[PDB]
């Protein structure tokens, strides 16, 4: 019975153990992929405003292009 | 054996606000934190010491922690009559809330503050010989009661492991809901924290509402009418642990005798008397009264109907005038009644306890001073109504991926609803499997 | 603590603005000295949402004025309130835009527009918090329709995470008659669709048909159609400038009231509007709720709702409140999207407009509002198709293609808004 005793009490603590894990496991992913989730939603929202100064100059470089009278 | 309490968002803090002051009332706390009834100075093991720690110039501070992640609501506080009850670093702002989004309560506000916040509750965890759990008062439908609280929710069961999370949440109402997006939050939230908390009393605000209007006359009722009767019942569950009792239950007891599941976690408050003054006066209750008000469901805190259900255990919890033997017969009557329905896996059905310090008004409010009152906290397969209205909500803006841009706009992926939402779904089932009856 | 900082583009923008400027300042008890005249300590509690405050309890307003014509900025210091606006906030052009939008855009606004960003750098880096840009301008000119779009692009590229908002004022035949203000619009309305977070539809069509048909004014001047703005900029705004808790600030009014992020043009309409030669709760619901009083020229029972936001002002009683907005609910039950519980949300301050003592101010994002779209693009593809005028931007450097890509976008934004009016629930 003793040796069961042990057994249980070890149990306990390897469940306590073991939900820790799962949960700080969990978070870590969670947090991270969901900081290169914003990364990308910034990085590609801001790579679409270089099209649009690369558009812009272009605007302005054909009007230049066209005083040429 | 000690408690920490958490007050997140705007409901979380206005509804600690209210407790607390129901609290120093209960124990003659002024609003300085001097309790002249208190002979040991700078500490003791009283049972008012589980939810007040002690200064060695008398003062007693709760041990709670404040937290939104913008100040208005806090600064009253700061401000308040009960200003200087709460050490400064026991009260925590940012400032920007979470626009009523899980997703920045979670992510991109949440996590500026996370670290702050921990390392303020550790300074109250050591400042303890023993530490039962931690009681955490929040909206299902906030930004920040919903976001903030699931990233706190987890971390404490990192920092704490397997000890005792109990939640105080506000399950949403049209009537004084600001936010479209609140069945999102909520689903989100639930799913979220469902692991990692012990037992979640939910309180609609809708049944509040309807209470306050009905048994209190409030004719149009406010946040601070709905508060202090929310306080009235968390008033009573603490009763046990604050006030010194042969009769009491723990944490520890009615987590083991109101949850048979861990899922199945979520039962619903009824509390009795709720009377005006006028009707008080010259109107006595008696124990079998106010005993059979618990089981009716005008009187109850989700709006559900009992009697469509089956219950799977009860907690009933009297404080004041009560005596044994009335205790016993009432609930003697209640085990006749075929009105009331219990599983039949639970054939010993009843946690009960007795507190013998009578209830509290603050002055100035519309609930009147009665002699005794009782509190039921009982598991009844009727709340998954509540979870069903909420979802089917959920699944008419989901069809057409309303509002979600706004989510994943601050990291979320798609797959995060659906997972949430599947879990809900498997809640509902849970529900119904355990209402249906032995082979 | 939540600091919004507000711009004004072209004369319609600055008058339209330097309205609004004055209905509130009197709202908070600030005389045009920058001095607080109130009595009552709401007057204050959020002043610092619009106005900064300076040495000697003197309060400014987070205002930065804008136009390519230098005569419109001595037209705002000669105003009611010209001398309360800081002096370095004013940034000038030098010649105008003459109503194409391709130099506001592009070429005199370009020039410009850098001077401006620093104007708003130094208002943002003394914000506790910043929470967003309001734009007041026109579509139909050439310098808060083509250099404001502008202006809201550089400023979503420095600071990306505050809310952009903007009231844009639309082109009518009736008020104006500048022939290429379809083309302006459709250019600024392709740009609004991309880069503003909620805009407040102010058509002049539906101003100019309020003025003449319910007011009774045969000639409506811009002061008469002003007027009609005024109050209704007053009204969606004072969630944010007085004590509440629904859509106390931009973000929180941006998530409830735009489901999706390209359908966020707002239906503006304030309740009454009683002519100076002629009040109840239930009437307030009812006139708000009627198309007569929709500052956009639309009608929302040939549409449904996706989501409403109704304020009332004045001391009323609450319970009469809600059974009204309840009753006007579920008694116009099929202009509500089903899909969307719950989208209707109701706020009250006890402070009421000047003049009156209970007001409604109503924003709708409905369906309808594809009515006014519509109506552009019958005027943008009637002088398209023949290329009208269109030397006047391609000799400033556009090409064809800008014009349908704008075009298309605009089509494509009716079409959408049509796509959840005829949704289901099942
Ligand atoms: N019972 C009660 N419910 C409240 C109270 N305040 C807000 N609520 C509810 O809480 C929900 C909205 O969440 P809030 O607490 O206001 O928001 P928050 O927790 O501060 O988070 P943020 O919106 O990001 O600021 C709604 O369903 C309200 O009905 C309160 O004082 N008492
Ligand atoms: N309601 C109202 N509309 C105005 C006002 N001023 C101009 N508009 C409208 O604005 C459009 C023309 O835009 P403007 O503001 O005059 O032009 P701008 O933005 O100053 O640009 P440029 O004059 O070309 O340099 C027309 O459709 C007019 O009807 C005003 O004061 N009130
Ligand atoms: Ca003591
Ligand atoms: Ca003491
Ligand atoms: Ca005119
Ligand atoms: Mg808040
Ligand atoms: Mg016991
Ligand atoms: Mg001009």
């Amino acid at each position: 019975k003793r040796e069961h005793e042990r057994e249980v009490i070890q149990k306990a603590i390897e469940e306590n153990n073991n939900f820790i894990k799962m949960a700080k496991e969990k978070l870590a992913q969670k947090m991270e992929s969901n900081k290169e989730n914003r990364e990308a939603h910034l990085a590609a929202m801001l790579e679409r405003l270089q099209e649009k100064d690369k558009h812009a100059e272009e605007v302005r470089k054909n009007k230049e292009l066209k005083e040429e009278a | 054996r000690e408690c920490i309490s958490i007050h997140v968002g705007q409901a979380g803090v206005q509804i600690g606000n209210a407790c607390w002051e129901l609290y120093c009332l209960e124990h003659g706390i002024q609003p300085d934190g001097q309790m002249p009834s208190d002979k040991t100075i700078g500490g003791g093991d009283d049972s008012f010491n589980t939810f007040f720690s002690e200064t060695g110039a008398g003062k007693h501070v709760p041990r709670a922690v404040f937290v939104d992640l913008e100040p208005t609501v806090i600064d009253e506080v700061r401000t308040g009559t009960y200003r200087q009850l709460f050490h400064p670093e026991q009260l925590i702002t940012g400032k920007e809330d979470a626009a009523n989004n899980y997703a920045r309560g979670h992510y991109t506000i949440g996590k500026e503050i996370i670290d702050l916040v921990l390392d303020r509750i550790r300074k109250l965890a050591d400042q303890c010989t023993g530490l039962q759990g931690f009681l955490v008062f929040h909206s299902f439908g906030g930004g920040t009661g919903s976001g903030f609280t699931s990233l706190l929710m987890e971390r404490l069961s990192v920092d704490y492991g397997k000890k005792s999370k109990l939640e105080f949440s506000i399950y949403p109402a049209p009537q004084v809901s600001t936010a479209v997006v609140e069945p999102y939050n909520s689903i989100l939230t639930t799913h979220t924290t469902l692991e990692h908390s012990d037992c979640a009393f939910m309180v609609d605000n809708e049944a509040i509402y309807d209470i306050c209007r009905r048994n209190l006359d409030i004719e149009r009722p406010t946040y601070t009418n709905l508060n202090r009767l929310i306080s009235q019942i968390v008033s009573s569950i603490t009763a046990s642990l604050r006030f010194d009792g042969a009769l009491n239950v723990d944490l520890t007891e009615f987590q083991t005798n109101l949850v048979p599941y861990p899922r199945i976690h979520f039962p619903l408050a009824t509390y009795a008397p709720v009377i005006s003054a006028e009707k008080a006066y010259h109107e006595q209750l008696s124990v079998a009264e106010i005993t059979n008000a618990c089981f009716e469901p005008a009187n109850q805190m989700v709006k559900c109907d009992p009697r469509h259900g089956k219950y799977m255990a009860c907690c009933l919890l009297y404080r004041g005038d009560v005596v044994p033997k009335d205790v016993n017969a009432a609930i003697a009557t209640i085990k006749t009644k075929r009105s009331i329905q219990f599983v039949d896996w639970c054939p010993t059905g009843f946690k009960v306890g007795i507190n013998y310090q009578p209830p509290t008004v603050v002055p100035g409010g519309d609930l009147a001073k009665v002699q005794r009152a009782v509190c039921m906290l009982s598991n009844t397969t009727a709340i998954a109504e509540a979870w069903a209205r909420l979802d089917h909500k959920f699944d008419l803006m989901y069809a057409k991926r309303a509002f979600v841009h706004w989510y994943v706009g601050e990291g979320m992926e798609e797959g995060e609803f659906s997972e949430a939402r599947e879990d809900m779904a498997a809640l509902e089932k849970d529900y119904e499997e355990v209402g249906v009856d032995s082979v | 603590m939540r600091e919004i900082v507000h711009i004004q583009a072209g004369q319609c923008g600055n008058q339209i603005g330097a309205k609004f400027w004055e209905v509130i300042s009197d709202e908070h008890g600030i005389d045009p000295t920058g001095s607080y005249h109130g009595d009552s300590d709401l007057q204050l509690e959020r002043i610092n949402v619009y106005y900064n405050e300076a040495t000697g309890n003197k309060y400014v307003p987070r205002a930065i004025l804008v136009d390519l014509e230098p005569g419109t900025m001595d037209s705002v210091r000669s105003g009611p309130f010209g001398q309360i606006f800081r002096p370095d906030n004013f940034v000038f052009g030098q010649s105008g835009a003459g109503n194409n939008w391709a130099k506001g855009h592009y070429t005199e606004g370009a020039e410009l527009v850098d001077s401006v960003l620093d104007v708003v750098r130094k208002e943002s880096e003394s914000c506790d918090c910043l929470q967003g840009f309001q734009l007041t301008h026109s579509l139909g000119g050439g310098t808060g329709s083509g250099m404001g779009t502008l202006l809201i692009s550089k400023i979503r590229e420095e600071y990306p995470d505050r809310i952009m908002n903007t009231f844009s004022v639309m082109p009518s035949p009736k008020v104006s008659d500048t022939v290429v203000e379809p083309y302006n619009a459709t250019l600024s309305v392709h740009q609004l669709v991309e880069n503003t977070d909620e805009t407040y539809c102010i058509d002049n069509e539906a101003l100019y048909d309020i003025c003449f048909r319910t007011l009774k004014l045969t000639t409506p001047t811009y002061g008469d159609l002003n007027h009609l703005v005024s109050a209704t900029m007053s009204g969606v705004t004072t969630c944010l400038r007085f004590p509440g808790q629904l859509n106390a600030d931009l973000r929180k009014l941006a998530v409830n009231m735009v489901p999706f992020p390209r359908l966020h043009f707002f239906m503006p309409g304030f309740a009454p509007l009683t002519s100076r030669g002629s009040l109840t709760v239930p009437e307030l619901t009812q006139q708000m709720f009627d198309s007569k009083n929709m500052m956009a020229a639309c009608d929302p029972r040939h549409g449904r709702y996706l989501t409403v936001a109704a304020i009332f002002r004045g001391r009323m009683s609450m319970k009469e409140v809600d059974e009204q907005m309840l009753n006007v609910q579920n008694k116009n039950s099929s202009y509500f999207v089903e899909w969307i519980p719950n989208n209707v949300k109701t706020a009250v301050c006890d402070i009421p407009p000047r003049g009156l003592k209970m007001s409604a101010t109503f924003i709708g994002n409905s369906t309808a509002i594809q009515e006014l779209f519509k109506r552009i693009s019958e005027q943008f593809t009637a002088m398209f198709r023949r290329k009208a005028f269109l030397h006047w931007y391609t000799g400033e450097g556009m090409d064809e293609m800008e014009f349908t890509e704008a075009e298309s976008n605009m089509n494509d934004l009716v079409s959408e808004y049509q796509q959840y009016q005829d949704a289901t629930a099942d």
